[PDB]
């Protein structure tokens, strides 16, 4: 089936620094969803190709970067990833912030 | 034993509004994918909504999109759709349904009618089909606004002969609808007639 | 969106034959695709998925393939409990798209059909109406003509017929006429029946009723 490969899955990151959480995928665009969520609360919405962002370049290498700035303690939870060409599947990952 | 439980089916006037439940278990509700696929009588099937419960992270059908709003509570364990200013193109069985994650749909809801229309409510009136001395006797559910009807036979005990046929509409915009069962012409026999609407339900005997 | 269409939208066939159902999509997808099965007043239930997968507990009869534009739900024996309509669904594109659908109806030998009537009820005719019915009780082929005669004059803008799904064991079907008058017309006149026609019966059934 079509799975999600993540290269870790808890980040440690400086408060006030950036972070880039992955989350892989084998490899259209049209087709593609990408979605980047926290509990009862949306930072990313991606279905038609289009401090928080992606990087549409790592989506043709099957790479889901969520690259977030000026991180703040607020941040720090377990976010989770869901995409799908076609098949689809999810991954799990824990965030927190330090100073 | 994975049960997504739906309700909130019934009659709604043109432009007013429904809430429908989709309580799920039997599977991290959190880790899952919910959609909603909507099907007028007699015609196919038709994807209107998801939502990611987990964050919330919606999806409509531009049939749906400024209406239809999809929300989801991961505690309580259920989902919503809260469909406003509704029409009669939107008059349909409405199933939710969880995503099979290697693709398609696997667990589906047991489905619930919404019917959008001006026309009042009415309970039905049960007749009993007297039968005379296989023997084969029925009720007769007259003069009913709006579908559906659910009939039963000594209260589910009854299923082997039955036959409930599709309500016709009748010239007077009330749907008809007669329920049979053949059974040995050698017992207590009970139509048990529910409908919600009007909330009335009825048990009637059917006797030679 | 992206349009899917399944070939034939309508079939019938023996037990034991291979069913061949295709569906094609207007857009060169590759191998998204499901297959359900739809029965009468229920919810589809899966059967494939990725065009080629059979979901968990499904028949072995039930098989898939195709890739691109072009695939195919093939089932090797079919039998009565297959009476359903059967769809695909793409969904590697968003929204996702169903098919049309695809009746499949059981052909099985002809089998007349059982007649029965009920007169209107005193229940009733305290309300000033008289609803007469007239069940057709396990029967094929669906086609069946009916008439109502009161003292042998044909009846019109009266009545209303509902014939139910194919059985899922028997693979027969049944059928309820009802005529409706007033009381003060049911009561003028003294004889009902229900003239029956049918391509089992070799001439017309009448079941009639006096008060």
């Amino acid at each position: 089936a079509f799975t999600v490969t993540v290269p870790k899955d808890l980040y440690v990151v400086e408060y006030g620094s950036n972070m880039t959480i992955e989350c892989k995928f084998p490899v259209d665009l049209a087709a593609l969803i990408v979605y980047w969520e926290m509990e009862d609360k949306n930072i990313i919405q991606f279905v038609h190709g289009e401090r928080a962002r992606l990087l549409k370049d790592q989506l043709s290498l099957g790479n889901a970067a969520l690259q977030i700035t000026d991180v703040k303690l607020q941040d720090a939870g377990v976010y989770r990833c869901m995409i799908s060409y076609g098949g689809a599947d999810y991954k799990r990952i824990t965030v927190k912030v330090n100073a | 034993e994975v049960q997504l439980v739906e309700s909130g089916g019934g009659l709604v006037q043109p432009g007013g509004s429904l809430r429908l439940s989709c309580a799920a278990s039997g599977f991290t509700f959190s880790d899952s994918w919910i959609h909603w696929v909507r099907q007028a009588p007699g015609k196919g099937l038709e994807w209107v909504a998801w939502i990611s419960p987990y964050g919330g992270s919606t999806y409509y059908a531009d049939s749906v999109k400024g209406r239809f709003t999809i929300s989801a509570d991961t505690s309580k364990n259920t989902a919503y759709l809260q469909m406003n200013s509704l029409r009669a193109e939107d008059t349909a069985v409405y199933y939710c349904a969880r995503r099979h994650w290697p693709g398609g749909f696997d667990y589906w809801g047991q489905g619930t009618l919404v019917t959008v229309s001006a026309a009042s409510t009415k309970g039905p009136s049960v007749f009993p089909l007297a039968p005379s001395s296989t023997a084969a006797l029925g009720c007769l559910v007259k003069d009913y606004f709006p579908e559906p009807v659910t009939v039963s036979w000594n209260s589910g005990a009854l299923t082997s002969g039955v036959h409930t046929f599709p309500a016709v509409l009748q010239s007077s915009g009330l749907y008809s609808l007669s329920s049979v069962v053949t059974v040995p012409s050698s017992q207590t026999y009970i139509c048990n007639v529910n409908h919600k609407p009007s909330n009335t339900k009825v048990d009637k005997k059917v006797e030679p | 969106d992206i349009q899917m269409t399944q070939s034939p939208s309508s079939l019938s066939a023996s037990v034991g034959d291979r069913v061949t159902i295709t569906c094609r999509a207007s857009q060169d997808v590759s191998t998204a695709v499901a297959w359900y099965q739809q029965k009468p007043g229920k919810a589809p239930k899966l059967l494939i998925y990725s065009a080629s997968f059979l979901y968990s507990g499904v028949p072995s009869r039930f098989s898939g393939s195709g890739s691109g534009t072009d695939f195919t739900l093939t089932i090797s024996s079919l039998q009565p409990e297959d009476f359903a309509t059967y769809y695909c669904q793409q969904y590697l594109y968003h929204p996702a798209t169903f098919g049309q659908g695809t009746k499949v109806e059981i052909k099985r030998t002809v089998a007349a059909p059982s007649v029965f009537i009920f007169p209107p009820s005193d229940e009733q005719l305290k309300s000033g109406t008289a609803s007469v019915v007239c069940l057709l009780n396990n029967f094929y082929p669906r086609e069946a003509k009916v008439q109502w005669k009161v003292d042998n004059a044909l009846q019109s803008g009266n009545s209303q017929e509902s014939v139910t799904e194919q059985d899922s064991k028997d693979s027969t079907y049944s059928l309820s006429s009802t005529l409706t008058l007033s009381k003060a017309d049911y009561e003028k006149h003294k004889v009902y029946a229900c003239e029956v026609t049918h391509q089992g019966l070799s001439s017309p059934v009448t079941k009639s009723f006096n008060r």
